């Protein structure tokens, strides 16, 4: 877009956040937010929907 | 008469892709019925002396060759019905205890790492095959057989014989620094790298010259550890010797009921850390995968329910995998016997 600003936002339904291809959960990365040593969030897991898709 | 579960462990095996890792990088997925892989001979003769006045004997331009490959299909499945759901978990403490649709999703989670562990096995049996011997053939019982044979030269894949074979010969006065040159020789490219199946490391190590060659003042650079290093598991890098890094290789891949060993007692294989290898899949061939616009990738899965008279929810993984390798003769295997 040639708009003024170039920041967009997205609301993601909390459904999205899991674990890749649904593997067990480990002591690091637990339902899709992976977490340090310390107890902080580093990044997450955003899936794909689709809407014909099992 | 009442029970706890304290404790269930997990048995498995030393399971390790070194082989995957190191030599077989950067994946090529393709969408196509069959690939293609070329070499040119590279290979020109000295100019022979000509007299100023005849001027003849045009030479060839020089050209290559190509190969033809397909790749095979794997599909592993499971299963999980209401019959078997009832009763209880040997994971699953007597008190507490879990709801009847609970446990259906651990046979499920179960199943899958079942199927993702039989295609990573598969994966890595096609890839030593590979770097043993040139070609590796591929077949089953309901799967036509097809070959992929890398060409390979004959120098290369070198057996020791009645002469010149480490076990026969005295372990004092005897140095194998000669002959893993000579051996190394035949490659085409660098070497970098070698793996030792643990019975070849043994009998290696047991040399008397090579206990020398480490603590020399000025006679070399090489350290190792001839010490007790890794005990359980599948991979161990040990020290560097001269130039070349070793690496004891000793993976478990199981056929039947019984376990396997990767390298066949005590091969050992020279190498280049850099070797070009290519990780090629095939297309998937599932009607209701090519619905949503999957196609020559890796590992689809996917579920249905039967709507028979006991129900039952099956589970499956397909790849169609290949491995291919882009220069055949550079390795070296040996014997080693």
């Amino acid at each position: 877009s040639s708009r003024l600003f170039r920041t967009q936002f997205r609301m993601v339904s909390p459904k999205r956040i899991s674990n890749p291809n649904n593997t067990g959960d480990s002591r690091n990365c637990r339902a899709g937010v992976q977490i340090n040593d310390s107890g902080a969030a580093l990044g997450y897991y955003v899936s794909e929907d689709g809407y014909p898709g099992w | 008469t009442t029970a706890q579960l304290l404790a269930a462990n997990e048995q498995k095996f030393k399971f390790d892709p070194l082989f995957l890792r190191l030599f077989f990088r950067e994946s090529y997925p393709f969408t196509t019925e069959k690939v293609y892989l070329s070499q040119i001979p590279g290979l020109v003769n000295m100019a022979l002396y000509v007299s100023p006045i005849v001027s003849g004997e045009v030479i060839r331009s020089r050209g290559g060759s190509t190969s033809e490959f397909t790749p095979g299909y794997v599909k592993p499945k499971h299963e999980v019905n209401p019959q078997m759901t009832l009763r209880r978990l040997p994971d699953e403490d007597p008190q507490n205890l879990a709801d009847p649709a609970y446990r259906r999703r651990r046979i499920i989670m179960q199943n899958m790492r079942d199927e993702e562990l039989a295609i990573a096995q598969v994966e890595e049996m096609q890839a030593v095959s590979a770097v043993l011997k040139g070609k590796y053939t591929m077949t089953g019982e309901a799967f036509d057989p097809v070959e992929v044979d890398m060409g390979r030269s004959e120098e290369n894949n070198i057996t020791q014989s009645g002469g010149t074979e480490w076990s026969k010969r005295d372990k004092s006065t005897y140095d194998p620094t000669d002959d893993i040159e000579a051996y190394a020789l035949n490659a085409s490219g660098v070497v970098n790298i070698i793996v030792f199946d643990p019975k070849g490391w043994a009998l290696f190590r047991s040399f008397k010259a090579v206990k020398e060659k480490l603590d020399t003042r000025r006679g070399s650079n090489s350290e190792l550890e001839t010490a007790v290093k890794d005990l359980g598991k599948a991979v161990s890098y040990k020290g560097m010797y001269g130039d070349v890094a070793i690496v004891v290789y000793s993976g478990q891949y199981v056929e039947n009921g019984v376990k396997k060993n990767f390298l066949p007692d005590n091969t050992m294989v020279l190498g280049n850390t850099q070797a070009r290898g290519l990780r090629t899949y095939g297309c998937i061939q599932d009607a209701d995968a090519q619905r949503e616009g999957i196609n020559a990738s890796a590992r689809y899965p996917k579920n249905w329910v039967t709507t028979g008279d006991p129900a039952r929810e099956f589970t499956m993984i397909q790849s169609a995998p290949l491995m291919l390798l882009a220069d055949p003769d550079e390795f070296v295997s040996v014997q080693l016997a």
